[PDB]
């Protein structure tokens, strides 16, 4: 009633252990952070597993089947034959 | 007052407090790795290094103007022009077989007078 | 130009390396001092002219 | 109301700031003429004209 | 106080206060067998039993989390019936609804049970919160009674019984101690008691027109800088 | 009236004081401050004009069962 | 309640000055006067009443006494600036509540937003053109005047009219669409051939 | 390892279509637009609900109790309500 | 800097899910996010790591070529 | 306060006026309410509703250019799914009972019934062309109006 | 009050003793200066950015629940569960897909995060000191 | 108050008119900076500051 | 129906301003001019307005210099 804290007439130790409504919200957020450890951990674990499949795919994309080059060397266009020879004459 | 002092520490580097107004200023050390990934580009060297002296015939050097007209490459992919947003959905991407050059115009060209770039505003 | 919003005066020290040899924390140390002297110049003026 | 003279100063300070900063302001005014005429003449009835005309 | 003055407030193109069959262009029309080749309709005669099974599930699936609280099961039953008796007692002619009110309400109740099966329905969470707040107050009374202490509720009951004797001990001309007099005696005690408590400000305005919030501190300025913590 | 003054002095014409104190603060309060979402001991105001129903006799027994004379009334009824 | 005082102090600021603690310096209302309100003259009368009650209606005392400014209004412009910096959206919201009670139509709101953003869009282009003129300056061409509104015998380009007609025909040059030719990637063939020659 | 993972590439997307970099811009705008539209629809049912539950009753009809009003009356009553009920009972049903 | 920002932005999504774990996990109206959030996160990670990995391979091919071709010319 | 703030008043009653039209019995309002939002940025260009999207891309009418395609594709599918709902009898739902014993003859009459089924829809897009052509004619006259 | 504020207290515990006990009440200017830099509960210490997130997180999440909670397009094909005629069933998974695409809103923000920027023209300008270059600089 | 939309048009029309007519508006802004600072910093006290400062 | 009494009200006020601008301006600004600012403010208005007009005149002249 009258022992309720006052920001002016406050002790240092009491402010350190206040634990008001602001902290009550944070403690509820922390309850979710902890409960999400397996869901988040499962995602990162898959990123670590997916990491090794990506390494082999990059080499497959750059070097190809027999180390002579993969689809990294392929480039395609939508230009017609007239558009290409127009650009050359434009150059 | 504290945040006013902290902002003063930052503004010695950032300079202008308003956004979209200017750039910060940081003096860095000079080493062989300055601009190491753009040494291949010539226009970047001229812009950084050379301050050219204007002549009586007040014009940009003819060589600089001539090099500037060699059109750059501009992607065909365009969702900003509604005719291409529709037409490019039915377009067939065919392989562009390398002919041994470095200037194959497999896309459109960044020139206002190009028949596939006239809708683009060059200002 | 460091006090302008979206300046277009690119030739007025905007693209140049501009350092100084004054005290740092400019807006906390130097810039107020310029305003302090300003208040003296105007208070000394009012008291004189009045 | 208590700082009209002061706010009037800072109001004009930023106007001059923008004007002193914007060197191609004439290009902006001219570039704004067409849309200013187009939108006001198109939306006049639906905003103001309806209160003295057809509906 | 204030009554709606527009006499046509409850008028619709379908009639007065009609919220069962609003008027629309594509109105229902009959079908004739001899002329009808095929038809695609979703209506059926399974709503009656689905209305029954839906009640049994909503009751049995919500009781899983009552922990054998008999008083809560009975209170919840009364509340569950209020949700199923809506079409039987509403002003809306649920029997004249556009495309079958029976199928409509059943499908609407099924969406509620889906949430009840997962224990995520707001009425469930509202029930748990309301009950925990109730049991905490009943346990506070029990702990005070086991200690021989008197509850705040008994102090009033005892303080009110004596106030009645004082009033009827002087009310000898008449002898009709109405319920109205009994009531205003308790209210005079409740207002005095409630004002004694340090409660948050509920009314916007106090004795003066001014608001009773922490923000209603106007001039004159008499408060100094705020002081720090004491060691 | 429709001519209340300048735009700068517009927030001045709203205050109406119940006392003769001068000068008068101009600000007219819009809402009540509600900083802490506190559970009100106050009972809900929805329980206002609900006709007699089953909840009346169910609650009567709960309160009557709290007395010896009430337990007799309920069991006999 | 329990956490009311601790919380209320955490949400808002109080006035720390004790300007009104000093009695004689208290203002009668003649420092900041409202000039246009319909109760203008009733306000002056209350100022006159306060000046008279203070002197038992012998205003010669006021003439001889010292007149003070309104110390309560000191440093008010700074204090509003610090609240705007602390929470600009809350300062703007409450300072515009009474003005935002009258809400214009969807058309008017869309015009404010469109013209305001369209003006900022042109300002961004004007800044980019200033960088073009600086590069032109450094490249060896001195510049008399400024801008692109050529007074002489030159072609101008005013800027896309912010109306759908031109916004369907034209679109601005996206710099991210200017690319290095993919033929660059064909130089990696040299690497694959060297790796095999060296036995890698 | 399969070639299907090549779709994860954006360094060299300019070699095939260069379309992904532009379409997702629209998708981000389309989500933003729906967020403003749907949030307004679903949120703005409260003014009607707040009004009807407090002004739609009439004396020529019976107002029937809802689920919430049942729990609040039986399991959320305050102390004064408990006192008033027993105060009426003890005086009239017991002490006459 | 690009790979670090997109990694920090992906980490921001994991915080958004953690900060709202009880809603995404227990409310069935958000089931589609609970089910497909990890699929989208892996694809985002794949793009980030794919680009970084491809960039790293090309850099090494370039460094080893300029050194080998430099000796042949000497 | 939803009774003093005109911003929530306009949005609340507007939405209530839109959802109450579910009694018109078009289809699930929960399905087509999202298409209404897209169609609003097609015809809302006349009222500048696309203004807040001017900085979101290099094309001010991007969302309007996509919505017109969205509006076209999903309206083109509405008749297709309706036939799928009718089933194999879908031709009887359109034309009714046949007249001749020849299935080849009816095949031609049934094709016309299915084409007409779609022409009633696709033909209404010529109305949209008139609205745009008339909108351009005005922008051309105003943009080229005299100023000296 | 939050943990980071409590951490400051244990570190500033002796400093608080000097300002609040000694300086804040000694006399004259040393008092005004110590009472001005007092240490305690923060007046107006709320963080609007934190709150801005909490509000926008909640409002956008209520939209996710609506957009993601849709009747299935697959279940409506059989005409046996809850859906006989749904002429706009092909719009059922547009909003869900649009919300899931929102997870890449910040991952792919700006041009640099959608491609390999060193192969684009704007990168050259940044390395040239945010300076305008001819459009064909990537070729020369 | 009955023509706020219409008067808003003509106001911006004459602003654009002057802006489209005034090609060196930037020169006028910069030429106005000094007198804007001088007269406001000199006359601040006699207009506004006197109400809270000194006299 | 609309308020047909407000028809052509903008045209009518324009013609009254042309007929007698000082009278139209005087009466439309009477209630506002009841609160007159100080001599300093009134002078600043006039000084800054006439100075802006003086620079506008110089810019008009510099344009004739650029045309020559
Ligand atoms: C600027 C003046 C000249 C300078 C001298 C100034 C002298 C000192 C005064 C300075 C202060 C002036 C105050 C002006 C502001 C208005 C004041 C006010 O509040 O009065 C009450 C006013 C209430 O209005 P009301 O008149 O009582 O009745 C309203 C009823 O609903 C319906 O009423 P109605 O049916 O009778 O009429 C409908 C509509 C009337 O219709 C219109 O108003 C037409 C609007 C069309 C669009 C115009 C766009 C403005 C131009 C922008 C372009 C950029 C500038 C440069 C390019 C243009 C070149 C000319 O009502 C209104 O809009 C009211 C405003 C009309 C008068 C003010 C209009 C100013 C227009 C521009 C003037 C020219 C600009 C010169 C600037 C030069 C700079 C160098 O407050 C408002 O709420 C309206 C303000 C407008 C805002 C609309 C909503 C915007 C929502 C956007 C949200 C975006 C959120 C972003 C958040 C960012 C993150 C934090
Ligand atoms: C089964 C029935 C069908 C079901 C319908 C279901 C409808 C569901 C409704 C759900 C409502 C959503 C709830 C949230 C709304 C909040 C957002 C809002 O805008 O409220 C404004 C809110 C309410 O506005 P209001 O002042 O009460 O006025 C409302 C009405 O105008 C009333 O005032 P009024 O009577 O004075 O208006 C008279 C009207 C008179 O209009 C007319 O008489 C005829 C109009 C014909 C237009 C001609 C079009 C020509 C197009 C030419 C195109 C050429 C170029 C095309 C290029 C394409 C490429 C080739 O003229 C107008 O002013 C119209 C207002 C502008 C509407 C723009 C869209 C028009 C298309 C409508 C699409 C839906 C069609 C449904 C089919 C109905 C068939 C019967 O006011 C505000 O300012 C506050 C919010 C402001 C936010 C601005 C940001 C806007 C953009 C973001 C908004 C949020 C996301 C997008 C929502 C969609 C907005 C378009
Ligand atoms: C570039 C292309 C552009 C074109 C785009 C078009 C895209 C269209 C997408 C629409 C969706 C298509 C997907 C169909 C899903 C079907 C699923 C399914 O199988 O469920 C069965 C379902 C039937 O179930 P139900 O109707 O609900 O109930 C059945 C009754 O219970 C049954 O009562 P019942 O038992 O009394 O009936 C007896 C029996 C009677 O059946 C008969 O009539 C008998 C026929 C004769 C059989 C041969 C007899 C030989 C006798 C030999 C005798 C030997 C004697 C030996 C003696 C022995 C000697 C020892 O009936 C049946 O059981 C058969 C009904 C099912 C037939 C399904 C036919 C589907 C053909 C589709 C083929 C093409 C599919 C391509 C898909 C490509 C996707 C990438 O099929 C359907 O519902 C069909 C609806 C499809 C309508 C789609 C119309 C869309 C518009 C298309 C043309 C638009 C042109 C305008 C273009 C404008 C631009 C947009
Ligand atoms: C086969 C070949 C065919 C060849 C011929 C083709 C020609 C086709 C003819 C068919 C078209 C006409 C159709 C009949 C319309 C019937 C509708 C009706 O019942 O009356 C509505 C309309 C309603 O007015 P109201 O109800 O009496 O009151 C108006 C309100 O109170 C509003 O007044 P307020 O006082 O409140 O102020 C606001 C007012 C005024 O607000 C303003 O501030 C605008 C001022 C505009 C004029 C000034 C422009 C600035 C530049 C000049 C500066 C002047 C002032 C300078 C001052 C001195 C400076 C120191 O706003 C207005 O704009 C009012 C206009 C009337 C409403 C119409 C909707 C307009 C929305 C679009 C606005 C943008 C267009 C503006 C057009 C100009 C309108 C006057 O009355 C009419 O004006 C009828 C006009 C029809 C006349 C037809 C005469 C015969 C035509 C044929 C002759 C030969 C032509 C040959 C041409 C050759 C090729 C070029
Ligand atoms: C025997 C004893 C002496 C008797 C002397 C006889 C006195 C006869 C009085 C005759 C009255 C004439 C009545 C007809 C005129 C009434 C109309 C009028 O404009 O009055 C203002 C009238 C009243 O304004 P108010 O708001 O009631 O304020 C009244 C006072 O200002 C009060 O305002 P406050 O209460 O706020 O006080 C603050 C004060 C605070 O002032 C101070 O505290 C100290 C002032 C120190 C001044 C330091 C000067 C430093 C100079 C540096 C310059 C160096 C550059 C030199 C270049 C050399 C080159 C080598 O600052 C001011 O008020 C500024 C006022 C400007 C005064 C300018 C004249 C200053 C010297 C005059 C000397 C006259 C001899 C007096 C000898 C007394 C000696 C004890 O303003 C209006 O509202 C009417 C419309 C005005 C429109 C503006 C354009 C008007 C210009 C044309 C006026 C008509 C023709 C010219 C008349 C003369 C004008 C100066
Ligand atoms: C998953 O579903 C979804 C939601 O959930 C429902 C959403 O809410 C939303 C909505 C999202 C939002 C409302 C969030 C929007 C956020 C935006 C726009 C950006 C926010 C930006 C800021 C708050 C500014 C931050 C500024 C910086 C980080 C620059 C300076 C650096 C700072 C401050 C950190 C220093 C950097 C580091 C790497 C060190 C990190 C330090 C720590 C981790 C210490 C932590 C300490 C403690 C005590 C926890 C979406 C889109 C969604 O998809
Ligand atoms: C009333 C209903 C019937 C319609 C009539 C209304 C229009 C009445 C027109 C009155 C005009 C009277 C004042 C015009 C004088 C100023 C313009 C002028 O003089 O013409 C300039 C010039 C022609 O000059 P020259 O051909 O070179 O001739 C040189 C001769 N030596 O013409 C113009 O500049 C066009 C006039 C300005 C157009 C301004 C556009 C205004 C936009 C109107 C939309 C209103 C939207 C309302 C919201």
């Amino acid at each position: 009633p009258q022992l309720w804290p006052n920001p002016n007439k406050l002790r240092f130790a009491d402010l350190y252990k206040y634990q008001g409504v602001e902290m009550k919200k944070i403690n509820d957020s922390i309850k979710n952070y902890k409960a999400a450890k397996f869901y988040i951990g499962g995602i990162l674990g898959g990123c670590l597993v997916f990491k090794f499949f990506i390494d082999a795919a990059v080499d497959k994309y750059i070097f190809g089947e027999n180390g002579n080059g993969g689809k990294f060397l392929e480039m395609q266009t939508i230009n017609s034959n007239y558009d290409y020879y127009y650009n050359r004459q434009f150059q | 007052f504290v945040m006013y002092a902290f902002a003063a520490k930052v503004l010695d580097h950032l300079g202008n407090p308003f956004p979209f107004s200017g750039h910060g200023q940081i003096v860095a050390a000079a080493d062989r790795w300055n601009h190491w990934d753009v040494r291949c580009y010539d226009n970047v060297m001229k812009a950084l290094k050379y301050i050219r002296i204007p002549t009586v015939q007040n014009n940009i050097p003819e060589a600089t103007r001539w090099y500037g007209r060699q059109p750059g490459h501009l992607l065909r992919a365009d969702t900003y022009w509604i005719p291409n947003l529709v037409s490019q959905r039915f377009a067939k991407h065919q392989p562009a077989h390398w002919d041994g050059t470095q200037n194959m115009p497999i896309f459109r060209l960044a020139d206002p007078k190009h028949k596939d770039s006239y809708m683009v505003q060059f200002r | 130009n460091s006090a302008l919003i979206g300046s277009e005066n690119q030739s007025d020290s905007m693209n140049e390396l501009n350092t100084n040899f004054s005290m740092t924390y400019y807006i906390l140390t130097v810039l107020p001092g310029k305003f302090i002297y300003w208040i003296y110049e105007i208070l000394h003026t009012f008291f004189v002219v009045c | 109301m208590s700082r009209k003279f002061l706010l009037t100063f800072w109001g004009g300070f930023f106007v001059l700031n923008f004007g002193m900063a914007t060197v191609d302001l004439n290009w902006i005014m001219k570039s704004t003429y067409i849309p200013w005429i187009f939108w006001f003449q198109l939306m006049y009835f639906y905003v103001e004209g309806k209160n003295s005309m057809f509906m | 106080g204030y009554k709606i003055r527009n006499k046509s407030i409850f008028w619709t193109r379908a009639g007065w206060k009609n919220n069962w069959h609003p008027k629309n262009f594509n109105a229902p029309r009959p079908s004739y067998g001899e002329f009808t080749m095929g038809i695609r309709c979703r209506n059926d005669h399974h709503s009656f039993l689905r209305y029954v099974q839906t009640y049994r599930n909503m009751s049995r699936h919500c009781k899983q989390y009552f922990l054998g609280d008999k008083q809560l099961e009975e209170t919840f039953i009364l509340g569950l019936r209020s949700l199923f008796l809506v079409p039987y007692d509403s002003q809306c002619l649920t029997d004249q609804i556009k495309h079958g009110g029976e199928r409509r309400f059943v499908d609407q109740l099924d969406r509620d049970f889906e949430l009840i099966s997962y224990n995520t329905h707001p009425y469930q969470l509202f029930t748990y919160t309301v009950r925990n707040e109730h049991l905490a107050w009943k346990n506070e009374q029990y702990e005070k009674i086991q200690k021989g202490e008197k509850t705040f509720e008994q102090e009033l009951l005892d303080y009110l019984d004596e106030q009645v004797l004082a009033e009827k001990a002087k009310l000898r001309d008449g002898q009709n101690f109405s319920i109205e007099r009994m009531t205003e005696i308790a209210l005079h005690v409740f207002r005095k008691a409630r004002a004694g408590k340090v409660r948050p400000a509920q009314d916007v305005r106090g004795p003066d027109g001014n608001v009773n919030d922490f923000l209603e501190q106007r001039r004159p300025f008499e408060h100094p800088n705020p002081t720090g913590v004491t060691h | 009236t429709l001519q209340w003054g300048s735009l700068a002095e517009r927030p001045m014409v709203d205050r109406v004081m119940s006392t003769s104190t001068w000068p008068v603060p101009y600000y007219q309060r819009l809402f009540k401050a509600y900083p802490i979402r506190e559970k009100k001991d106050k009972m809900s105001l929805l329980l206002s004009d609900i006709d007699i129903d089953d909840t009346n006799w169910y609650q009567a027994k709960d309160f009557l069962r709290g007395s010896f004379r009430g337990r007799q009334i309920v069991d006999y009824v | 309640s329990l956490h009311e005082k601790m919380q209320t102090d955490y949400l808002w600021v109080k006035d720390h000055s004790q300007a009104d603690s000093w009695a004689k310096a208290r203002t009668h209302g003649y420092n900041y006067i409202a000039h246009t309100v319909p109760n203008k003259k009733e306000r002056y009368e209350m100022i006159w009443r306060s000046m008279g009650k203070s002197t038992d209606w012998e205003l010669e005392k006021f003439r001889l006494g010292k007149k003070f400014p309104d110390r309560g209004n000191k440093r008010r412009w700074f204090k509003n600036l610090f609240r705007l910096i602390k929470n600009p959206m809350g300062y703007i919201f409450w300072k515009t509540y009474k003005a935002r009670l009258a809400k214009p139509s969807l058309i008017v709101t869309s015009m404010f937003i469109g013209f305001t953003l369209g003006f900022i869009k042109l300002k961004a282009q004007s800044i980019a053109y200033s960088k073009k003129q600086y590069a032109t300056l450094r490249a060896g061409k001195n510049i008399e005047g400024s801008g692109q509104v050529h007074f002489g015998y030159h072609d101008q380009k005013w800027g896309m009219p912010a109306i759908p007609m031109f916004q369907l025909m034209y679109y601005e040059l996206p710099g991210n669409s200017i690319v290095v030719n993919p033929c660059r990637n064909q130089n990696y063939r040299l690497y694959f051939e060297m790796r095999k020659k060296l036995g890698i | 390892i399969l070639d299907y993972l090549f779709l994860l590439d954006l360094n060299d997307d300019l070699t095939r279509k260069a379309v992904f970099e532009q379409v997702i811009i629209f998708i981000f705008i389309y989500c933003t637009m729906n967020f403003l539209a749907w949030s307004t629809v679903v949120e703005l049912i409260w003014p009607t609900h707040f009004f009807n539950r407090r002004h739609s009753s009439s004396q020529e009809f019976i107002r029937f109790r809802t689920y919430t009003e049942v729990l609040l009356k039986i399991s959320a009553y305050n102390d004064f309500f408990y006192v008033l009920n027993n105060y009426y009972y003890n005086q009239k049903l017991i002490l006459k | 800097a690009t790979a670090l920002y997109k990694s920090s932005a992906l980490a921001g999504n994991l915080f958004l899910y953690a900060y709202n774990y009880n809603n995404f996990t227990a409310n069935i109206r958000l089931r589609t996010m609970r089910y497909l959030f990890p699929v989208v996160s892996l694809a985002i990670f794949g793009n980030i790591y794919w680009d970084y990995r491809s960039q790293l391979v090309k850099v090494n091919l370039f460094d080893e070529y300029i050194q080998a071709r430099a000796q042949e010319l000497v | 306060n939803p009774n003093t703030e005109e911003n929530t008043i306009d949005s609340d009653y507007l939405a209530a006026s839109g959802t109450v039209e579910a009694e018109k019995e078009i289809t699930s309002i929960d399905d087509y309410l999202g298409l209404v939002f897209a169609i609003a940025y097609v015809f809302g260009v006349f009222f500048y509703v696309h203004g807040w999207t001017s900085m979101l891309s290099h094309a001010v009418l991007l969302l309007s250019c996509y919505s017109i395609i969205i509006m076209f594709l999903f309206i083109l599918g509405m008749p297709t799914l309706l036939l799928y709902d009718f089933g194999i009898f879908f031709l009887a739902y359109l034309k009714g009972a046949g007249k001749y014993i020849s299935s080849v003859a009816e095949m031609m009459f049934d094709y016309t019934a299915c084409l007409v089924f779609y022409i009633r829809i696709l033909a209404q897009w010529i109305r949209v062309v008139l609205m745009v052509v008339t909108f351009i004619s005005l922008s051309h006259y105003v943009s080229d109006f005299d100023i000296t | 009050m939050n943990p980071i504020q409590k951490a400051w207290l244990k570190i500033l515990e002796p400093v608080s003793y000097v300002i609040n006990e000694k300086m804040a009440k000694r006399t004259g200017i040393i008092g005004k200066l110590g009472r001005f830099f007092a240490i305690g509960p923060r007046e107006y210490g709320v963080h609007p950015i934190n709150r801005m997130f909490i509000f926008m997180n909640r409002k956008y999440m209520a939209f996710q629940a609506v957009a993601l909670h849709r009747y299935s397009f697959v279940k409506s094909l059989t005409h046996n569960g809850f859906h006989m005629l749904r002429v706009f069933r092909h719009f059922a998974f547009v909003l869900p897909a649009t919300v899931l695409a929102g997870l890449g809103l910040f991952v792919y923000w700006g041009d640099d995060n959608k491609c390999y920027s060193p192969d684009r023209f704007p990168y050259l300008k940044k390395r040239a000191g945010d300076m305008a270059l001819p459009l064909n600089s990537l070729n020369q």
